[PDB]
């Protein structure tokens, strides 16, 4: 039985698994009040993938496939693939394409095409929501705006690579995006299918640890925050190491590195998700100046240091 | 580096069935997606089938589902395409083909033929109707 | 000593080490006519990161800092932060600011800004010459060619997201970009210092085994091949695990997962590259469907079964 | 939750001395960033120094750089202000503050108000001629 470790890379030093950028934090805080049930960043610890959840860390919220246009306006139906160019298989037993957005909102970024007669090239700017109606990515098409009614053509190689939330909806408002509602895969007023499970803390005492980032805004007052349950390199570690899991729960230590200080204790939960000893109604919010340290596996009855 | 040479074919009756076969030489790799085209004097080349390495994933155009069967031996070097129910519509040169970029049976652009990046001379196949040109 | 190994990950689940864009094939072919010297992805296989190498597979070809406006023009200086925010020294022992693009092209992307007094946001797309005059990112100088005259603020954060590149004017195709031209770190006619080594097989019947993408074309018609020595996760497994090096070269073995096949043989050399038997002066492709597997400690003399 | 308290000062005479005192209470993380800010009645608030929590990084405001010497004590939680050679234009509420974003005693970003997110009360320091 090989024995379960996790990466030695600092927080500050790895990526966040629901959207390709750096992490920034460590946060803590009561979360009763949303339900917690991202697709995205879901893995257990001996290595099983779960919801939406694929192992390139740039391939978060991209799309692949060929474009159709809707005539009339400046926006695009993508026909898609999967993000390795195969035909996607709608009746795979996961709730939509691995690596779809897992939250309502407007993502920004950039629509580029070649033709792969001659090599030409094209770049425009798009936007999509995937709280529309037309959004249905389980369901194999995804609609783009776009700023042109033209300068794209059927049938060529098309992908969608993003940048950032906008945000034009209740302006100042920091009301979307709006990173626990999960949209609705098959489009308006359908229910999703194989999703991983919401998460909660379970222990008295005891709240979720997410790994933070800030999502680029492109347009308005977005709220930029995105906390994901896994770092993209602990969900690629677990994958290859597929170690079996001795307990339910791995008792990790958080080092600063230049000095060796233990700064708190964690336990890991077999199912993919991180909790601590917390248990305020005030945020705790974490710089990433350090790594965590598989110390040993115990039981869920295990009472952590508080924080 | 790598050359395709496809053999069988030739001239068969209404109805007949004829036999294709394609051998790689050269700096190949076995891992590469496959498929057969035909073109017609005056014509656009068309899709007829892909296979991939493994045998996995078949692929056929309408026009040929049910009639014809590919099939891929790695062992041999030798990818073959069994032709039956043969119509003069099928008359063209058939070329096999070899996408270096690829390996999924399911690749979304498996019949585009700009997407193949070798490809044989080509072997003549003509279907005779019992009604003679003139 | 710690036992050396490599990532079971596929090439095809694995990152460009040289532009944020998930790797699509092997490569090897004559590199006998240019100089192979990338300064991203070098790492030895110790750990020991080289060049502008740093750990974030996001974090390439990015650029942070804040912006002044040039005035009668829609370009924006940048003075350059460290990715993580950090003061950038320019007599740090490295050639630019780490993630810094090592190859001649215009790069095309976005430019992001947060004012942090109210949250506000806005993008712009903005396209980086590494090959213009004002190229210094060694002294923490960037020119972006923005569409906007008005839009940003000084001493705001703003990012550089890459997207892609371009290739303009009434030249011939694909002349641009020029992936083995290392820019100027600090401007016209400076030399570069403290580069990772340029690589070149040395054994006969060997060549350089490349992991290659395409770069997303927003315009015209470039040369959008990209090589690396390594991906991005061998440079964040090798600096994790710091395994002595027990030889000058490490025998990896290529082998498809759903087969066990072994489908050929290749030497990583200790300094970080990989060469394979491999003959003559046209390319060979490989489709991704593989993983590494290291076998045992050999020299550089061991002779390779050509592939 | 977070509560910074800061003490030490008075009344002095231009080019007297004083010694402020920074004390962190509360669900603090051993690890933020800190500094000292001030702010004249009518003024805008402006930067005076910061300090990693290591001590291994000091910054300070050029109009100050020489005079003023920054310090931090993780094992008693306090941050001092060790001040000299004071003027009429040291006059202002100084501002103990502390970022829970950032750890690094060079950020970029250390010497804006706003990316500080706890504040201490204020303590008076004026300097008469």
């Amino acid at each position: 039985t090989k024995p379960f470790s996790v990466p030695v890379l600092t927080v500050e030093e790895m990526t966040n698994s629901r959207f390709p950028i750096p992490l920034e934090k460590l946060f803590t805080g009561p979360s009763s009040a949303f339900v917690v049930q991202p697709q995205n960043g879901r893995c257990t610890t001996d290595g099983v993938l779960l919801g939406t959840t694929q192992l390139s860390p740039v391939n978060i919220c991209t799309f692949r496939g060929d474009v159709t246009h809707i005539t009339g306006s400046r926006n695009y139906t993508m026909n898609l693939a999967s993000q390795n160019w195969n035909d996607y298989d709608p009746t795979e037993e996961i709730p939509a394409p691995l690596g779809t957005p897992d939250f309502v909102g407007k993502i920004q970024g950039v629509l580029t095409q070649t033709t792969r007669t001659d090599g030409s090239t094209r770049g425009h700017k798009a936007t999509v929501y995937t709280g529309s109606a037309d959004f249905a990515p389980k369901l194999g098409r995804v609609q783009f705006e776009t700023d042109t009614d033209r300068d794209f053509e059927a049938n060529q190689n098309t992908k969608f690579t993003p940048v950032g939330v906008i945000q034009d909806g209740g302006t100042t408002h920091r009301n979307e995006p709006q990173q626990w509602v999960l949209p609705s895969y098959s489009g308006r007023n359908t229910h999703n299918v194989h999703l991983a499970p919401a998460v909660a803390p379970t222990f008295p005492g005891e709240q979720l640890l997410f790994f933070r980032s800030t999502m680029p805004g492109c347009s308005g007052y977005p709220n930029m925050d995105l906390d994901c349950l896994l770092p993209q390199e602990w969900v690629q570690y677990f994958y290859q190491e597929a170690a079996p899991a001795q307990s339910d729960v791995a008792l990790l230590r958080f080092v600063n590195p230049d000095t060796g200080r233990v700064l708190f204790e964690c336990k890991l939960h077999k199912s993919g998700y991180v909790t601590v000893a917390h248990t305020g109604q005030h945020d705790l919010v974490i710089p990433p100046n350090g790594y965590f340290r598989f110390d040993s596996w115990v039981n869920q009855f295990y009472t952590l240091a508080p924080m | 580096q790598v050359q395709l040479q496809e053999s069988g074919g030739g001239l068969v009756q209404a109805g007949g069935s004829l036999n294709l076969a394609c051998v790689s030489s050269g700096r190949t790799f076995s891992t590469w997606l496959m498929g057969w085209f035909r073109q017609a004097p005056g014509k656009e080349r068309e899709f007829v089938a892909s296979i991939d390495w493994r045998s996995s994933s078949t692929t056929y155009a309408d026009s040929v589902k049910g009639r014809f069967t590919i099939s891929r031996d790695n062992a041999k070097n030798t990818m073959y395409l069994q032709m039956t129910g043969l119509k003069p519509e099928d008359t063209a040169v058939y070329y096999c083909a070899s996408d270096r970029d690829h390996y999924s049976g399911t690749y979304y652009g498996r019949r585009f033929v700009e997407e193949y990046d070798y490809w044989g001379q080509g072997t003549q196949v003509t279907v005779s109707s019992h009604h003679h040109h003139h």
